[PDB]
């Protein structure tokens, strides 16, 4: 089905305790490739995918070429951003980075992205179109008004539609082994007697790629949509993924619950119980 | 300055068997800033040698990091993740429990 | 594979 591509960045500076941190690490839909941290030893990126391993020494240069730019003009950014917004240069700040693109099935570009954030807030974002920018405020707005006049719009549209799509079949193709199969959760249910008038059914969730999964509780066939506790999908560590659900039961009340999993990798959704 | 604090699980990579080598996980998410603290424990006591993924975030921009370390669990051994964090007046200590 | 172009906000 649908793939995606994207490369994350972080900056933050730390006044007094040396230049701006910076770490940057690039996904193939969740599966993490690459990796680069300023913080390291000798700063390189590196693989993080055996896919990814066969790219000669000019990709690997150019990479950390590029990450090191980044780097570099993040840092000016953030003294940038403390004029903007009239800030001390006592405090530490944030500036995070995101920008990919979505191909489809057939290995069209199904959408472009590219949005910054200052401090966890929106900054500045490159519209849908892929041409015009949506910045959160007037400090924004210069960034906008800057970006506007360079045409950076127009240089990231070509990436975007061009060598980003291009790049991410050429991974899709490498790692097919593993970017082109879905693991399947392994699941079931656990039941947890609180007291004697009610009980804790979990419903789990193990071993599945991609995270993208939808595990929910039904009453008499009602979603328990307000009294479900759900907890983040969370990396198992092996590169799958593990979720769970659970309600608090009335005791003898619990054949009148089905778990429901829905995942890419099952060819019909499962609908489980609990066994007493 | 925006300051969300961060949500913590601390679980085992595979179901825990007792003598059977596994993984302590000890995931941190939904947190900003990203400056944090996490300390995996093995009765009470800091354990050495603990790895991490690298910083990355989720699409509302908050954080996320795997901290992990390779143990055996057994009968009486007690794991536990400590988190540090600005949002956080102290650390906060989140027990495993090999049923969540 | 990365976008290169250098631009500072």
């Amino acid at each position: 089905g649908s793939h995606s591509m994207r490369y994350f960045h972080t900056s933050v500076s730390r006044p007094g305790r040396g230049e701006p941190r910076f770490i940057t690490v690039g996904y193939v839909d969740d599966t993490l490739f690459v990796r680069f941290d300023s913080d390291a030893a000798s700063p390189r990126e590196e693989p993080r995918a055996p896919w990814i391993e066969q790219e000669g020494p000019e990709y690997w240069d150019r990479e950390t070429q590029i990450c090191k730019a980044k780097a570099q003009t993040d840092r000016e950014d953030l003294r940038t951003l403390l004029r903007y917004y009239n800030q001390s240069e006592a405090g530490s700040h944030t500036l995070q980075n995101m920008y990919g693109c979505d191909v489809g099935p057939d290995g069209r570009l199904l959408r472009g992205y590219h949005q910054d954030a200052y401090d966890g807030k929106d900054y500045i974002a490159l519209n849908e179109d892929l041409s015009s920018w949506t910045a959160a405020d007037t400090a924004a707005q210069i960034t906008q008004r800057k970006w506007e006049a360079a045409r950076v719009a127009e240089q990231l549209r070509a990436y975007l539609e061009g060598e980003c799509v291009e790049w991410l079949r050429r991974y899709l193709e490498n790692g097919k082994e593993t970017l082109q199969r879905a693991d399947p959760p392994k699941t079931h249910v656990t039941h947890h007697p609180i007291s004697d008038h009610e009980a804790t059914l979990r419903c789990w969730a193990l071993g599945f790629y991609p995270a993208e999964i939808t595990l929910t509780w039904q009453r008499d066939g009602e979603d328990q949509t307000q009294d479900t506790e759900l907890v983040e999908t969370r990396p198992a560590g092996d590169r799958t993924f593990q979720k769970w659900a659970a309600v608090v039961v009335p005791s003898g009340e619990e054949q009148r619950y089905t778990c429901h999993v829905q995942h890419e990798g099952l060819p019909k959704p499962l609908t489980l119980r609990w066994e007493p | 300055m925006i300051q969300r604090t961060p949500k913590i699980q601390v679980y085992s990579r595979h179901p825990a068997e007792n003598g059977k080598s596994n993984f302590l996980n000890c995931y941190v998410s939904g947190f900003h800033p990203s400056d944090i603290e996490v300390d995996l424990l093995k009765n009470g006591e800091r354990i050495e040698k603990v790895e991490h993924s690298d910083l990355s975030f989720s699409k509302d921009w908050s954080f996320y990091l795997l901290y992990y370390t390779e143990f055996t669990p057994t009968e009486k051994d007690e794991y536990a993740c400590r988190v540090n964090h600005v949002t956080l007046s102290q650390p906060k200590i989140v027990k495993w429990d090999r049923d969540m | 594979s990365r976008y290169w172009a250098i631009r500072t906000r």
